[PDB]
Parts: C-alpha cells; structure tokens; sequence
RNA sequence: AAUUGAAGAGUUUGAUCAUGGCUCAGAUUGAACGCUGGCGGCAGGCCUAACACAUGCAAGUCGAACGGUAACAGGAAGAAGCUUGCUUCUUUGCUGACGAGUGGCGGACGGGUGAGUAAUGUCUGGGAAACUGCCUGAUGGAGGGGGAUAACUACUGGAAACGGUAGCUAAUACCGCAUAACGUCGCAAGACCAAAGAGGGGGACCUUCGGGCCUCUUGCCAUCGGAUGUGCCCAGAUGGGAUUAGCUAGUAGGUGGGGUAACGGCUCACCUAGGCGACGAUCCCUAGCUGGUCUGAGAGGAUGACCAGCCACACUGGAACUGAGACACGGUCCAGACUCCUACGGGAGGCAGCAGUGGGGAAUAUUGCACAAUGGGCGCAAGCCUGAUGCAGCCAUGCCGCGUGUAUGAAGAAGGCCUUCGGGUUGUAAAGUACUUUCAGCGGGGAGGAAGGGAGUAAAGUUAAUACCUUUGCUCAUUGACGUUACCCGCAGAAGAAGCACCGGCUAACUCCGUGCCAGCAGCCGCGGUAAUACGGAGGGUGCAAGCGUUAAUCGGAAUUACUGGGCGUAAAGCGCACGCAGGCGGUUUGUUAAGUCAGAUGUGAAAUCCCCGGGCUCAACCUGGGAACUGCAUCUGAUACUGGCAA
RNA sequence: GCCCGGAUAGCUCAGUCGGUAGAGCAGGGGAUUGAAAAUCCCCGUGUCCUUGGUUCGAUUCCGAGUCCGGGCACCA
C-alpha cells in the first residue's frame, strides 16, 4: 500500500530470505543425526551430535529458534544414544 | 476535483450558435486548437465536445480574458435547449454556411436570441473553404446583414468574419488565420457586461449534475450577488420552496471559493438528491421571492411569417412561459371583451399557472407554444 | 412553562382560592367567584373519587406554579427520603425559593415573585438566583440585589404581607430588606386546609 | 510495563482526572490495574482538591512501575513534604 | 443512613354469580410519522445492504546508529561589481539541519462493525504441563577479526508499475574467533552457547597530527526474578424444536516417533473396541457474550444502543512470512467477483478508521478547527506524527432548566356564542395606566481549563574539576482549538418567543348548529335511520407544554404459564385399566460419617451504573468522594436437630 | 435531458383512417314500510386530459405541454 511503511515489506522479506536459509540448514543436521539412528552406529551418532550442538546453541540466543526447542532436540536424541549405546 | 482556478482574466460567456450540418461543433474544437497555441490549457477535441444535441460548455482564452464558449444545437427541434443555452450569453457568433446562404431556421435562430436579448454577435460566415469566389461571399454576406437589419440589429455594423471550421480544425494556418482574428473582433465588439454583484443575490437553475461520490452539484451563471462557501442560500422551484447551504463551487472542474454575476459556476450544495431539483426553478437569497398561482403581465404578439402565430386563439389557452429558465405552463382568463388575440396585440392577460414558482413584479419574459415563439413581454402584476 | 393566562379561571373552577390575584387588595369580591368555573358551571359535578383526586393535584400543583412533569419528579424524590411520604411532598414544594420569597412578602403574588427571582433581583448568601425551584437549604440568609431593591414594585408589596400570617420557619428584617430562614416547615405551620393525603394515592396509579 | 496515568473523565468543557494504574498498550479510558485517587483541577478554593495515596504508589514503583510527567508532578504537586 | 413496599374498569345474558379470552388506564425506546416551533445546558444520533464507493485525511519516527547532503540556512576559501570588504558569488559535508537509502523501534495499540459463532466463545470459580518486547530489582561480562550490500556512478528493460547487469563503501546490519557461569542436555563425568558501540566535557600525559586516555550519561549480552499481558485444561451456568433418536472411525484410549512456548490425536504408525445419548446426544433454525438498561412490590420477564471488559471479522475464500507478540484494517503470496489505467505485453485497488456519496430504507447529521489538556509511538531532549482525544456545526431524538412578562383595571365595552331574548358567557381577559427585564440583539471588561517546556542562575552530588551531567528553588518572555467564550456591567423597548390531543362510558371536560345508516368517527362497548354532548364547523372547556398526539415495539395489568402465586364431577383438563424399570418420595431405634444444610473467617465477586450520606456547576439534568450493595461461587475451621451414605 | 404506452361519463373498454360519442357493470330518483329487500314505475349523469393549427367540419390529422408508468442516458 502506499504508506512510508511498505519498508516493512522489502525489508522483511530480505529478513525471510535470511531467516529461511538459516532454519533449512539448521534442520539438514538433524537428518545426519537420524540418519545415524537408523545406522546404528552409536559411536558415529554420538559424533553425530558433536558437529550439531554448537550450531542449535548459536540459534538460540539470536532468538531464531525459540531457546526451548532448542534444548528439545537435545533432549530426546541424547535419549536416543544411550537407547543404542 | 482540485486545481484552485484563478480570478484574473475577466470571463466573458460566448457560444457559437448556427444550424445543423454547419460546423458549430467544428469550429468550437478549432478555436481551442487556435488558443493551444498560444496556451497550452485548450485545444478540446471533437470527440470531447460531442450533432451537439446538448449545450455543451467548454472554454478558451486569449492573453488578455477568458471566455466561456457554448456549443449549442443548431436544430429547430432542440429550441428550449437553445433557450437556455442562450440564458448565458454576453455575446454570441453566429454559424451561417457560405453553401447554402443563411437558412429561414438559421433566421430563426437570431429572432429567439432577441427576445431574450442577446447583445452582441460574431457572424463567422462558414464553409469558406467551399468557394473562393468573394462576390458570392458577399452575397450571402450581405443577406445575413439584411437579417439582422431587418431583426432590430445593426446589420450594417455586423462583424462578418469568413472562413472555413473544417481545415481550421486540422490546423491549416490560413484557415487558422480567420480564427485568430476571429478573437479580435470578439474582445472589441463586446465589452465587459453588467454584473449586478451588490444585488440581492439570484442564480437561474439551468442542468443539474450529481457527481459520484461529492453529491449535487447545480450549475449557471450568477445574474447578480454573492454567496460565499458556508451561506445558506435557498431555493424556489415549482414545488415547494426549499433551502440549503453551500459547501463548495469548481468551475470547469477547477476549484472557486466566491460565487459572483457573471461567472458560469457549478455551486455544490448540502446533500439534496436528483428527484427534488430539475431545470427551471431558482437558487437564491434567503426569502427574495415567493411563488404565485396567479398573475397577469404585458405581452406582444407578433407575426407567423416572421416566426410568430397568425390565427387568433381564445380563452383558456395554454401556452408556456419562460422567464430566464422557465417551463411553466398556464390556463389564461383573456381579459373581457378580447375573446380572440389576433397576431399583433399588445394585451395583458390574467394567467393562472399549473406549477407554482417564483412571480415578481417587472419580470422580463417570454411565451412559447406547440414548436414556435408567438411574443414576449415583461410581468408587470402579480396577482 | 408558565400558565400565561386568565389567573382567576383556574381558582374559578376549584371553588377555592389560590392567591393568584392577592395583590395590594385583599379580597377580590368581584369575579362571580365559586358558582362559575365556566359557561355551564352552575351544574354542580357528578363528582367521581377519581376525579377529586385530580382535583386536589391540580389545585395544589398551580398553587406552586409547578407543572406536571416537574412536579411527578417532587414526587419521586419524595418517595426516595425518609419519615412521612406525604409530607416529603410537602416540604419539598415549600422548598421552591420563590415559595420562601412569597412568606417574606417580597412579592405581593407568586408570579411576581418567579419574575423577582428571574430578574437577578435575589442574592442569597450572596449569591444571585434567577431559577425559581433552587432547593432552599436550611440556615441560611436570602437577600436582594441593591440595582433591584426599592424599584416601586417592592414599596407597595411590603405593606401588604401586614395582614399576612408570616409563619414561623422563617422571619423577614423589613429594616435592611432582608430574609432569613429559619428551621424546615412543618406541617401544622402551613395553611392546613388542603387534602395532600388522596395525591400520594393518586401517584400510587 | 504498566504506568500511573490519568483516566479523564468529567462532561464537555467540565473534566475531573482519575488518576489510575494501567496498562500502557491499553486505553486512556479504559482497562487498567487500579485506580487510586484523582485530580480535580476544576475544584474551587475549598476543603478537597486533589487527592492520592503515596503507599499504592510505591508499592507499584518498587516493581517497576514508571509515572507519567504530569502524574509525577501531582506527585510534588500534593507536595509531600508539605 | 443504605430496596418504607403490590389499585382497577369495560365487554358474553332478559338479569345473576363463576370460568374465561379480548381491550384500555402506566412507564420506557439508539425511534419513526403528522402538526407546531424561543433559547440554553448535558447526552445520543445507519438498528436495513457485512451493499457498492470519488477525493482528501486516519502511523510515523531517531543524526545521542551509519555512509552520505540532492536541497535550505551559515562558516570558510575564493571571486567580481565597485559604496576597497557595501555586494555578487563558483567550489566545500567542516557545522545547523536534512529529502532518498541502510538500520532500530512502532505498525498486533488506539479505531470501527456484529456477518459468522449454541460452544473452539462468554460469564463464575478453580488449576498447571508454559511464554513474556518496552519497564524494573539482583549478579557478571562488555576481548579480538573478517566478508557482502542499499543509496550512489555507468548502461539499460518497460507506457507505467516495477526492475536488470558490472563495479563503489560504512555501521548498534549479517557472519566468525575467544571466554564462559547458580544457563542448556545428561545420573554424573563432561560437552556446548553471547554481545554493539555512540554522545557531552576536559587536566596531566599523549598526539602516524583520525585519536588514545579519564570521567559522566546511555545503549548492548546472558541468567534467576518481579510487575503486566497472553496461551492452555477442567467444573457449573449460558436459547427454541423430539413432527431432530441414534451419533462418531483420527473418532474413545494406550505405547512409540515427530511437532508445539507449553499439554494433548495437535499429527502420524501399530494395537484395543470402545466413547457420546433422555439431568436431551447429533441434526435444523435463530443469535455475539457479560457488566448493565427498561418494566416489575419482589420473583421473574424483556433486552444487550451508548460507556466498559471479552471474542470474531477486515471485498469472498485460503495459506504463510517477519517478529517478543499477528497466523495481522491503512503488510505480503494465490484463485474469484466487482471497479480502474493502458502505449493491450501487463499492472493498480478495498471507507465494517473521520467525514462524504449512489442506493437500500419509515428513518439517524459536517468532505470543520487544533494538537492547548489527557493518552499513545520514536527520541536524551526539543520536537514530530496523533479523524485517539479535546471542541465546534446540523437534528426537539432524550432528560433537565428557563422564557414568551408583572401589578392594576368594570361602561363589568366591541365582537363571537348561548338563551326562559331577563340575561348569561368569553372575562381581569383586552384597551388604558404605573413598572421590571432573564433569555434573545448590540457594545465593553473578564475567568478557568496551564501541569509544564526553553534560556539564565545559585546550591547540593558526581568527578582530578569551579566543566559536562543530575536534582531542588528562583527570574524572564510565555504555550488556549473552543472563543465575537463562563461570568459580570450597560443600553433600547413589552419589545423577538404557544401551541397540541381531547370533551357518551371506560377517563379529568359541554351546548348550539349543519349533514340524515349518507358522509365520516373509532382502543373496546359502539355512535349516525331528519331533535348526534361520540360525524363536521363555532364557541366554551379539559389535559400537557416547546412540545402535544398517532404508530411500532417490551414489560406491567396477566394470579390469562400461578417458584413466590392457579387448576381437572359438569366451565379448557384424569391416560380405558394394570404391571413395572430409570427417576422422585419414604415408618422407627442406635452408632457413625459430615455430603446437602447452618454459622463464622478468607479469597473473589473489576470499574462505571443502581442504593445511602455528602460535595461541585445560580438549581437540576449531569459530574463526583466515601460507604454500602453486588442477594452468587470456591476453600478452610467448627456444629449435629432434619435429609442422604454405610452397619446392626 | 431523450423516446414510447395509457389519459374516452363512477369503473373497464368499443367506436378512427374527418360528418353532431355507445354498451356493460353501476348507481340513483319515486309508490309500499318503523326502515330496507323483494315488487313496480323511470332512467345517461360525458370539458373524449387540456390547449392550438390544416377547417363548411377533428375522439379519429399534425403537434406542444401536464400527469403516471416503463426503458436509455449525462457526470462541476
Ligand atoms: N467544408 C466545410 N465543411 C464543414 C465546415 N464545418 C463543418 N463542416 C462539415 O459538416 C459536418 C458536421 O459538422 P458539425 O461541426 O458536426 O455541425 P453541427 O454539430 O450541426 O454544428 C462535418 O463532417 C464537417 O465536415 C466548414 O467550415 N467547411
Ligand atoms: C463545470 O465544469 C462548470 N463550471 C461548467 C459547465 C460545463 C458543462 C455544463 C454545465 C456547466
């Protein structure tokens, strides 16, 4: 519309481009980690985590993901490690 | 809507008035071609002004006033359209085909502008570009000054202006010649009219328009006094008399703040619909003049041949009276002992109308009936 | 609001007097008073209860110079108070400040009294009152406007309240043109002629 | 964040301030906390003018609580050490 | 002080007493019609088409975030006239400020509508598996680097909208590195995760001459909090129809994975076959809910406009993104309908935001002024935006207040009218006469709504500091849309201001004349058939008053839905009879429990409204302090007569 | 504003192509009665919407205008 705010428009939607492209990836290591369950290598799902826990943690305080999904994922897959191992 | 209109060039209302066929229209849309060139706020086009069946305004100016032009029908059919068309005149210009000479309807054209009173007149001689033989010119010339000698103007006086509306309007430079000078005989032969601004004030209801979405917009030329946006002014008509207010005036879609005698504005009013106001009643001042049901005046009568009737009719006849921009009709009480009103008479007759509107004293009017004028006179009594 | 008429055909029609016509005379003696309310008046009335109730209504309320759908608002502030319903109407009527003005006998007759108080003519307290129904308060002084005092009106109209009653819950000066009232009416200090008894009944429907 | 504002109230041309406890994304005249005391700037020279209980006050500011410039005026205004 | 409160009449029959419908007497409304119309004060004002909309306007802002400055105003360098500094004036971001751009914040509030919604909502009272920007308390940190881009140049697509390509550069933009904790995961050991700098002032020192450094202010990150808001679950209450009786299959529940802030069929995979239903499911229709308003003695019934709280919608339908928060009025993407522009390839648009318009309809108004006050957003502040709000204009729509004059005045006139033609009546009514002056009209003084804010200045703290900054007094010029204000003074003249329904009975109040079951009146009973108090006119009179009546609507009367408070032998009404489940009710003695119940306490029952006592506008209407009330619910602690559960 | 349809006694219509306007349903006036019906005795009350013209002559010929209804516009 014709209001000094459509800047909310071109700029949020250079937020979504952004924002969007961060969460795909954030959820592709996640698949690595499922990937490691069905693999059954619980010594490789165990590194499978490794690479994966500081990148959730660092989305996180960006306020990105909402801090308590965050420590969900950490939460059930480390049940699934010791539910291998 | 927009676009404040400026009050600097003095606006004098002009029109083209002719016969069918001639080139009224023509020659309208190759004046504001002739005034593009000079100032980029003209050249309307022929698709925009339209036969004109309807008196379309439209206008253009010379660097020195401004001027409202009307394009009025040329067709004996549409003579009370040509009527009110010819409520708005300061001066007039007459369309007469160098081909056919002037016609009797074009004559007839003249003779209605006169009972109304039209003052001056700008003969622009047409289809010029039919003929280049100038004794033939002269002929039709001088039959058009024979008309207006003979229809109490000065026909020796005349400004007879030839030329041709058709390549005028391509825009053919000896064509256009004629049109140029054509505006020099218009600021000199008519002067700056009488514009009554400190009488109590009196605006004729010609068309009424209601603009989609802004409300009723009612237009004309102010005869005389001032409103100003905001005034409660009311209005009389031939139903009952009613009031409203002013809440704006645009002319020619360009804003005006004061409406003032000689301007021909379009007054915005305070949200009155279609089915109340029609042609003919009267916007103005506040309690000026009432309507009446029965009144008597002084009329003349005149000749057939010359345009008027030429039998005598009797008591009850009903003709239609119009007074600027009225319609009314009327039963007439003859006065008695004049059972028969030969073509000629100078009587007063008893009048009891149909459709109340406003009646006062020294009204200038005329009277029309079944397709043709018979007189005209002025409202002395009101009864 | 006001009556705006005929000040003697009203207290024609109820037989009894309201004062209206009091002025430096006392008694009138010449209207073809209590036989003639109006043309066919010499026919005494079938005289039905639902009739005299109104009769008693309309007699007292013009007494006042209140009208109907003022004096149905007395009412419900009558109901509203405490003690005696019948007397809350009372007190409240007599609480008008041209009623006060009217005891003192700065006004020969109420209507002149309500233009008296219209005028800006009364300060009480110091404080000038032109609306006739200001709700009196008790303790207090009621005065007049120095412009308006001694007008030629107020001359001939002192004199008259003489042979006047001047109850007790209020007491006039006549020394500095002055009034002040004293405790809240009773009701065996009023006239006492008057049955306000069928009015609260007549509310009651 | 809620603030100590002023709820006008009062007829045309005739106010009276109510001073409240609300909410800021709420309306002037409408939901809030409490209420607690008012503001009669139209009140003639007598007895009672304006009135306001300083404790309500503190107790909301010890939690955070911010005070309009005009309230925090009435605040010296009741003048509380005079 | 705080509910001191309840009326009936007419009409069935020849007459009566019942039963029983019908109608009127009351008050009110978001009103409308007709007639008339003086002003002021305080409110209200599109209920129908949730129908379609022109234009303007309704949400911007920060340089104390950054690169920059196209403009406006100066400094400064310079330059030209020529009065040699009086002017003209080309460059210059070095300043004040600043379009366009990046970015932070707001835009989810304020505002409007009631289509949908019968339970996902709402109200009432509890509850736990959560989240929470701006604000604020507590405790630490705030170290060090890198790579792109908009604006801007060059070129260029397209009518426009709106882009495209290659290069330019900064940051509180983005992305790392380091450091990690009472923070996150895990039994633990351990592993892992953050950030941003600017502005003011200034001494020594230092100055690659940008600045560091010191100090003050402010901003940044994380965590436990709190205040507040929001989300979610349960229980009770929240309409009509049974001529709607079976419904449901991601549906009832469980295990596991995923998802959600959080819980869960929210969603999937397997398994089980159940769950809802007469104290009414589903289906159909209708409808926003409540606080309240009107009526009512109360109980109830009706209703849900305005002020206020909540929910939903935003052209129809649908989905999602950003972000603390929307699954969004003045944001986006898609399809559809309706408009518009067009250079026909393709685009623009949403008034149920203020006004305003066509149309619908019986019917509801201005394209005003201003941000002076309160509130909201950004900002240090100054300010700026603010159709919120504050006021003004139109309308008798409501309530309240007031005026259209007072006193005196008998030939007891004129005229109208009636008449037993005697006279009566209109009627102190008028003229006449002596006075007054509100409001209107006009002319001058003159409140209050205004608290603050800016500059200057002293003191007290901060600090190396008399500086900056912060705080408290004081001084100066002051900030008012309404506004020719409120209010007051004064001048002129009774001067400018009364109508409307009705008059047989119900129901306060009559005759005459004219029309003759004709015309008409009318709420019901009924009037008029040539002597009408009911039709029409005149006079008189009654009621009310800038309103008066008609009409529509709700309640009252209606104890004609009877809970308080009705009936059934014949007036409306005992199933033809009987058995019997669910349900209702249940002798008497004792014990016991303490559910119903009772008392008391506690939380809650928002505010305004209604009630009582006071206060402020001349009074009132209206506004308003406090108290009371909010007749209900939940929990705790006692009591044991009655009912219920258990046992004899 | 433009273009048509009805405008015919109380009501609905016939009758035209210039030659002194009809019918039906009505309704009403009288004799009889307390008053009507039934019965009997009599019946047209019309500006053809109005007005003007080509006239020995116009409902019918050409037209304006007003009233009402039905379709199109126009957009200061
Ligand atoms: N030769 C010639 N023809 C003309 C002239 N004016 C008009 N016309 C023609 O007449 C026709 C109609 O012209 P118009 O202006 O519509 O006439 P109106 O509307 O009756 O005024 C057009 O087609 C022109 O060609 C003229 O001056 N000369
Ligand atoms: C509106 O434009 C008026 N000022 C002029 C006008 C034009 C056409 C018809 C009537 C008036």
């Amino acid at each position: 519309n014709i209001k000094s705010a459509k800047k909310r428009a071109i700029q949020s939607e250079k937020a979504r481009k952004h924002n969007a492209s961060r969460r795909s990836m954030m959820r592709t290591f996640i698949k690595k980690v499922y990937a490691a369950i069905e693999a059954g290598d619980k010594a490789a799902a165990q590194k499978a985590f490794n690479e994966m826990q500081p990148i959730v943690d660092r989305q996180a305080a960006k306020g990105l993901i909402h801090k308590n999904k965050a420590a969900r994922h950490k939460a059930n897959l480390t049940a699934q490690i010791n539910k291998l191992a | 809507s927009k676009e404040k209109f400026e009050r600097t060039k003095p606006h004098v209302n002009v029109g083209t008035i002719g016969h069918v066929d001639h080139g009224k229209t023509t020659l309208t849309a190759a004046i504001t071609t002739v005034l593009a060139k000079t100032y980029g706020g003209a050249a309307r086009a022929f698709d925009q002004i339209d036969i004109t069946i309807n008196t379309s305004h439209v206008e253009y100016d010379t660097p020195t006033r401004h001027y409202a032009h009307v394009d009025c029908p040329g067709h004996a059919d549409y003579v009370k359209n040509m009527i009110t068309g010819a409520a708005q005149m300061d001066g007039a210009i007459l369309v007469v085909a160098a081909t056919d000479g002037p016609m009797p309807q074009t004559r007839e054209h003249i003779l209605l502008g006169r009972q109304v009173g039209v003052p001056y007149i700008i003969v622009f001689l047409n289809k010029c570009d039919m003929v280049d033989d100038e004794e033939l010119l002269e002929l039709v010339e001088m039959e058009v000054r024979e008309l207006l000698s003979q229809y109490d103007f000065p026909g020796d006086d005349t400004p007879i202006v030839r030329g041709s509306a058709l390549k005028a309007l391509e825009g053919d430079a000896e064509w256009e010649a004629k049109i140029l000078e054509l505006a020099g005989f218009l600021d000199s032969y008519i002067p700056e009219p009488e514009r009554a601004i400190d009488k109590p004030f009196l605006l004729p209801i010609e068309d009424v328009f209601s603009i989609s979405g802004r409300g009723t917009v009612v237009t004309g030329r102010v005869e005389r006094g001032i409103i100003k946006v905001g005034e409660e002014v009311e209005i009389v008509g031939i139903k009952e008399t009613q009031k409203s207010t002013c809440t704006g005036v645009e002319m020619f879609r360009k804003l005006l703040d004061e409406g003032r005698a000689g301007e021909n504005v379009g007054v915005l009013l305070r949200g009155i619909k279609r089915e109340e106001i029609e042609r003919g009643q009267v916007l103005a001042k506040p309690g000026t003049i009432k309507p009446h049901t029965k009144f008597e005046s002084e009329v003349y009568i005149l000749s057939k041949d010359e345009g008027g009737r030429h039998t005598p009719f009797f008591k009850g006849y009903r003709p239609q009276f119009y007074f600027r921009t009225t319609d009314v009709t009327g039963t007439i009480e003859l006065p008695e002992g004049v059972e028969m009103v030969m073509p000629g008479d100078n009587i007063k007759m008893v009048v009891t109308l149909i459709h109340p509107i406003a009646m006062d004293d020294g009204l200038r009017f005329a009277i029309r009936e079944g397709g043709r004028t018979v007189g005209a006179g002025v409202v002395a009594k009101v009864l | 609001a006001r009556y705006l008429g005929p000040k003697l055909k009203l207290s024609r029609r109820e037989g009894t007097d309201l004062f209206l016509k009091s002025g430096v005379r006392a008694i009138d003696t010449k209207c073809k008073i209590e036989q003639a309310p109006g043309q066919h008046g010499a026919r005494k009335p079938r005289l039905s209860d639902y009739g005299v109730q109104l009769r008693e209504k309309q007699k007292v309320r013009r007494i006042y110079g209140v009208l109907e759908r003022q004096f149905r608002n007395y009412y419900k502030e009558a109901a509203r108070l405490k003690g005696n319903t019948g007397e809350n109407l009372l007190a409240l009527l007599e609480g008008r400040l041209d009623n006060v003005v009217y005891r003192m006998g700065f006004g020969a007759t109420r209507a002149e009294a309500r233009q008296l108080v219209s005028h800006k003519a009364i300060m009480v307290n110091g404080r000038v009152v032109n609306i006739a129904s200001y709700q009196v308060s008790p303790n207090d002084v009621v005065s007049i406007r120095e412009k308006a005092k001694k007008q030629s009106r107020v001359k001939a109209a002192l004199e008259l309240a003489e042979q006047r009653e001047k109850p007790t819950w209020l007491e006039v000066d006549a020394g500095k043109m002055e009034g002040t009232f004293k405790r809240k009416p009773e009701r065996s200090d009023l006239s006492a002629d008057i049955n306000e008894h069928l009015i609260v009944e007549l509310y009651s429907k | 964040m809620v603030t100590i504002r002023l709820a006008r109230h009062g007829a045309k041309k005739r106010p009276f301030y109510q001073v409240v406890v609300a909410d800021s994304r709420n309306a002037r005249n409408g939901r809030f906390i409490e209420r607690v005391g008012f503001f009669n700037p139209i009140a003639s020279e007598k007895e009672e003018g304006t009135r306001l209980d300083l404790d309500r006050i503190a107790h909301w500011v010890g939690q955070g609580a911010t005070i309009s410039d005009r309230v925090a005026a009435l605040i010296k205004e009741v003048n509380k050490a005079a």
